[PDB]
């Protein structure tokens, strides 16, 4: 799964 | 280009770029 942008 | 779409787990709509490797907010 991708990651989360902060 | 090169997209995917996700639901951030806090509760929000997020989208990943596969075409450069990094995560952005908001449809682009």
């Amino acid at each position: 799964p991708p990651p989360l942008p902060p | 280009s090169m997209w995917t779409e996700h639901k951030s787990p806090d509760g929000r709509t997020y989208y990943y770029n596969t075409e450069t490797k990094q995560s952005t907010w908001e449809k682009p």
